[PDB]
């Protein structure tokens, strides 16, 4: 006598939003926000590098706790909180733009700079450094007069970047804790610092004055840097106050550079991270971590944003 | 939905309805039987299944950091850069409502063209055999038993063949 | 439209229809009359209406300001914030029109099918007992007062009481 | 005989645009790019501080405009065109920088530094800066020898913050208009100011010479300033032209800053406030002002942009 | 499509089909012959032309250099260059590509809904006079020679003449 | 008998993407992406000023690389890879946006800063900067003493732009490659170069020391810039060391300029240039260059986007 088209439908459908609705009740739907993080660093397959204590500057500068990475290579690079770039107090001026160049870098290499040195003391050292004894920076050398209060001779130093690749140039000025402790150390005077290479310019002179103590310190460095271009040559002319560089640094090739509190873990694969650990997802949208980094989910505000993947539910 | 079929014409949906999204519930002397249909049940679920391939991806595209949250950037630069984010975020919060709430239209409009056309092939194969209930339904005229239920299903049914008896029927 | 009703097959609205959306205009014996529809005047509105729902807000997103109008900020920063706002403005912009663009489409073949639908549930019911015009009109062979009429309109109308009559007026 | 199916329409429709098709007649429709502006700052149920003639940066160093408002407290901030951070000469350093820090601080409070001096004056005034009678930032300390050309003695001044929040800290440097004035103010020689906390470190020699005439002078004061971290220390060695903090400032909570040429008005509540005024709406677009802030209607560069909300318009 | 005749119950196009998008092809004593219909062509076609003229633009918005590739800005700003450039870049990728798939979608269903449009209009046309065949062919019971066919193709077929003849050939 | 609906196909449809599906074949379709590239500058129609080897800055200071560009007047400047800003070795402080200034001026008009001088000589000149002979930056003037190690008296200069549009002055600090050699040009001491404005101030002292020979020289300048604005006024107070503006520069409208390493073209118009040439198109997006300017498609990482304009191609 007859026959009957019909649609299967549910007892508990899922709520979905529609451009005219909210809240329509469908057969099915999945998730497109994700919401779930893994508390870990998922660095399965790749060469990983927990500075831990070392600050990442430091690699450059080698402060003790950073002398098991003066020539690290990595894929991944990894900051942490109690991280220090320092031993003798002080800081690097363009700190984030060098930080955002090491944390790409791939790691780092070390060469000599070929500077030696006459009429000069060359070591000194200090009991914020610590190496079983007084130490100081490992790839730096404290340049000091050959004795209490002498004339620190008018100096020039060159070198030459005869690689490929753009060379990382650091040195340092010393503000000591008062003028006289200036002048014990590299002479009276108003000491004078020149840099230059054939795309960068800049002077310096020293300040001596009371800081707070750091590290048992009141003195301070202040380190600078530069990139010394192939064939380029940078030359230093400098009368004391001076902390010159032992080594010159070049990056390997490519790296990605995190920050985070939470564990390393060989036994998961992920490449987006925050200091929180890895979104894991194929999803296109999360609503974790909007500082998420590497290759990621577009962050969004909402918590859930269901799609539909079936038709509309319509029970008895 | 836009068709008036599903929660339109056809009052309601079967939960007892476990092997396909649409089907056919028929009848006649021999009692009353239910069946999925494979074709339409399955070009929902493959257009259903391709909105899933283009939208459940990420980027291949890699971003690094630009601030810090152990030592903090410089002040102007930062307030630049949580401006720009937080711009960001709205555009993508934006882009996100809309792409679902405008799927989840497509998708209910879509289950609801199947059904129809379903609907609308059966019509036409019937002819002048038949007459549309209204709720979904097709009084048919003449006897139809078991293999006369299949052959609709199966898009074999010969209208000429009972055409004289349902067309006296009426 | 989608449905080729409104602005097809219907040649065109009424304006003396000040009481719904879509309805009814007959004639018979007793001379012409018109009424609204409820359902699908209703239906058409309440998805309009939760279009608006959504689309009329801001968001609770503050942003400051990064630069000056009195004292203006540092040249290189002050281009870098205005090459990103007018980036901004570029993707609004886009989003907005491409937004509004497609609402608009679907908010008028969501009026059409409404009126493509209601036109198919009123064929249904009159089953062999009218036939269609073509302009939107149900030609109907039995007599059919006030009353036939109100009951096509209420869904209360039985079509096998005058079912031999137009079957024989045929 | 017959009924007939149809839908309604009007004389005069209104036209949108489509995927298809522009200039379509509806029914009705709606729009949704806000166009109107009231021009006033609406501040209803606001903690609202306009601060007119005083400069925002002035709130921290105190001249005379700024009397009122070193202590003020609120939600809103008003900066005018009028406004002043000066009476004597002179800027900040990273001084859009504090003005943001400032506009979203909720105002400030203030509190001694603790500093007492011998050995030196410590009333330097100036008619640039009038309070019945010349004067001086209220909230500074002008630091001279005891006597027309006396050498500064090498001082040492520190401050501890002992709060729970950061501390703001301002101090200034102070270039005369020639290098025998200076001499006459703070004895002769070149004289230097070195500033350092734990996370912090610069120095500063002046430089006197002869600018422009402003306020009646052709002196100019150097203003800067650090954030102090709870229990840091800030040192300050300074050998002359050295203006000094009497008071350090603390942060009250959340703000939001804006810069208008219109009047208040406590009869109006809106959240969005640009130059002109308040754009007070709930649509999600606005062509206004692109650089309105607060909680706005996205700008966008159209005019108008059209919600149908009713069928296409179709007459006899 | 969502109106399930292009790719639907008509089973494949004509490519002899060269004067227009949409056709009629028909089969009487006199032979088989094809002709294009205008108006269902003119009206996919005019609506088509409208997204080209509505997608086919770039903006009178102008953009200056803010770095430089001679010689590198500051490494910090353009750090943050280049984050928002990637960010705009990721934007402006997925709007393309969304607004593609959408129009792509709509414009596919937009020429399967005025295929279906013109069936229904003949359909209507020929009321008891033909009856459906399901593959897209309308059996006519009645003699329909080529001025039939062109009055049914032009729209000035008038159904009464022949309805006696096809009413009793039923 | 009968009559059957239906469309038009092809044999060779062209693929698509929908919502629901990859490589739907269409009747038709056409392409949304441009990647064709036009390899010149398209410059019909716009005054155009290709810099060749004067480098963008070089037009303020005047090497003689620039001579023919002291005062040019454009809708388009383009900058190339051989532009030189200097003849004598140095740089700009603030370089990039005087550059981004310059770049949208319309070009530059130049004015005498009406200085005049005595007790000094005014005429240096270097092998550096080549005029039949040596030269020096034809808009600037190298002051030094009027012999061989005389002292170079306290100076100062003021000038007051009297326009209605702001005044781009700039001056030069000279670092000598020792310092004898500063000695023998401005006498001996710690030279001091002070600058001020009413809303701009600043000092200078420069620093001798050996740079590595570029152009021949281990000397460097430093030039520095301000926008004066009408009305305002600079003085220049200076003892030495110091390169003095002799004109001043006005911009003249509105301009865009672009870097490129193409050939111009007055054969072609377009609006959207990159470093490979111009981007002739009415397509929504590009995928040529990223950091295309000027009116734009918008830069998408599609090669090909293709938009249907036809039905579902459905063949036999
Ligand atoms: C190169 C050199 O002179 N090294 C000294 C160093 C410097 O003179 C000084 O750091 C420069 O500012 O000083 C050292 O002693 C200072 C420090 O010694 C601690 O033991 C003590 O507890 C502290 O109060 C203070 O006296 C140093 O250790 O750094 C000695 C070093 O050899
Ligand atoms: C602390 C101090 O010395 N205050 C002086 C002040 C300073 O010496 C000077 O501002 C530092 O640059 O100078 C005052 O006089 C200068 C000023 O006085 C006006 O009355 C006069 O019209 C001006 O031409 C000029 O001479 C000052 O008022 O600031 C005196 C003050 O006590
Ligand atoms: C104003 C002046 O003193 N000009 C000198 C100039 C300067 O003293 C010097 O550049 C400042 O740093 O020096 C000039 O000679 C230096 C230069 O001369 C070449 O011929 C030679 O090959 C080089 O090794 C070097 O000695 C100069 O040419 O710049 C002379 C100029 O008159
Ligand atoms: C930019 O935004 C970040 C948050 O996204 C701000 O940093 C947060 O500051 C709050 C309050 O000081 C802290 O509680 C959080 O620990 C911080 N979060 C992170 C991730 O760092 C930051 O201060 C803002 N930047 C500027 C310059 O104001
Ligand atoms: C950034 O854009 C703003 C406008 O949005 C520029 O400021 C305008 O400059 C014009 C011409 O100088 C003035 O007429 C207007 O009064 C300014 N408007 C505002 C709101 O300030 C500004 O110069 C641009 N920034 C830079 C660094 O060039
Ligand atoms: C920002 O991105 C650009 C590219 O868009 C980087 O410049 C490129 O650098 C690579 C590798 O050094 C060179 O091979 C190219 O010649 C550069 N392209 C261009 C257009 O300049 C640039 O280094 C990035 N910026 C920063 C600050 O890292
Ligand atoms: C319903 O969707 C979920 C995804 O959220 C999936 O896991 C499940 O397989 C689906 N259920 C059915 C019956 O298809
Ligand atoms: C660097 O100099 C060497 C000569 O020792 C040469 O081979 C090379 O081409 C130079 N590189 C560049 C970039 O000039
Ligand atoms: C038409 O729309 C406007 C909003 O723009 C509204 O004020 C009005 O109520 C609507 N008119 C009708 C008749 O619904
Ligand atoms: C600051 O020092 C006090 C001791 O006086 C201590 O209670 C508090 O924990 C310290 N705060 C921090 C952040 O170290
Ligand atoms: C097909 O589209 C292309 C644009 O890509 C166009 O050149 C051509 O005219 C179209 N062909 C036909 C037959 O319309
Ligand atoms: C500049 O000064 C002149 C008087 O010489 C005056 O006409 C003009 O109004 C002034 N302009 C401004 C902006 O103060």
């Amino acid at each position: 006598d007859k026959i009957c088209l019909g649609h299967h439908a549910v007892s508990n459908g899922t709520k979905v939003n529609t451009l005219t609705e909210r809240g329509v009740e469908v057969v099915n739907a999945t998730e497109t926000v994700e919401r779930t993080n893994v508390p870990r660093i998922c660095s399965k397959g790749k060469r990983t590098v927990d500075l831990g204590q070392c600050g990442l500057l430091g690699t450059i500068t080698g402060p003790p706790q950073c002398d098991q990475f003066l020539e690290f290579s990595a894929d991944l690079i990894i900051e942490r909180r109690e991280g220090s770039d320092v031993c003798y107090p002080g800081k690097f001026v363009n700190e984030e733009a060098l930080r955002q160049i090491l944390r790409e870098s791939g790691g780092i290499d070390k060469e000599t700079m070929g500077f030696t040195y006459s009429g000069i003391r060359t070591n000194g050292a200090t009991s914020a450094c610590r190496r079983s004894g007084s130490s100081f920076y490992a790839e730096m050398k404290w340049l000091l007069s050959n004795t209490d209060n002498a004339a620190f001779p008018q100096m020039t130093k060159s070198y030459k970047n005869t690689r490929k690749d753009p060379a990382l140039i650091i040195w340092g000025i010393h503000h000591s804790g008062s003028t006289t402790e200036q002048t014990k150390l590299y002479g009276s005077g108003n000491k004078l610092i020149t840099v230059g290479s054939s795309n960068y310019q800049q002077s310096f002179v020293p300040s001596p004055g009371a800081r707070p103590q750091v590290n048992g310190q009141s003195g301070r460095i202040d380190f600078h840097w530069l990139m010394l271009n192939p064939n380029d040559t940078v030359t230093f002319s400098f009368n004391g106050a001076f902390i010159a560089p032992d080594r010159a640094s070049f990056l390997r090739g490519k790296s990605m550079g995190i920050q985070s509190s939470v564990q390393v873990d060989a036994n998961c694969e992920g490449d987006c991270y925050h200091s929180g650990g890895t979104i894991i997802s194929n999803l296109p949208f999360q609503n974790i971590n909007s500082r998420a980094v590497g290759k990621c989910p577009r962050y969004v505000k909402q918590e859930s944003l269901m799609l539909a993947t079936g038709m509309k539910n319509v029970p008895e | 939905g836009l068709f008036g079929a599903i929660a339109g014409f056809i009052e309601n949906g079967w939960e007892g309805l476990i092997d396909g999204w649409y089907g056919f519930r028929h009848q006649n002397a021999q009692g009353e039987g239910t069946a999925a249909d494979y074709k339409s049940t399955q070009s929902a679920i493959d257009q259903i299944t391709g909105k899933l391939n283009r939208l459940i991806e990420k980027t291949n595209q890699q971003f690094e950091l630009i601030d810090n949250e152990f030592t903090e950037v410089e002040k102007q630069i930062g307030n630049v850069i949580n401006w720009t984010r937080d711009s960001m975020t709205e555009v993508w919060s934006y882009n996100a409502e809309l792409l679902v709430a405008m799927e989840n239209q497509h998708t209910i409009d879509l289950a609801d063209s199947e059904m129809n056309k379903l609907y609308e092939r059966v019509k036409r194969q019937l002819r002048e055999n038949a007459e549309e209930d209204g709720t979904g339904c097709f009084e048919i005229f003449h006897k139809c038993d078991d293999d006369c239920m299949a052959s609709i299903r199966n898009n074999t049914y010969d209208h000429s063949r009972y055409r004289e008896e349902a067309m006296q029927n009426r």
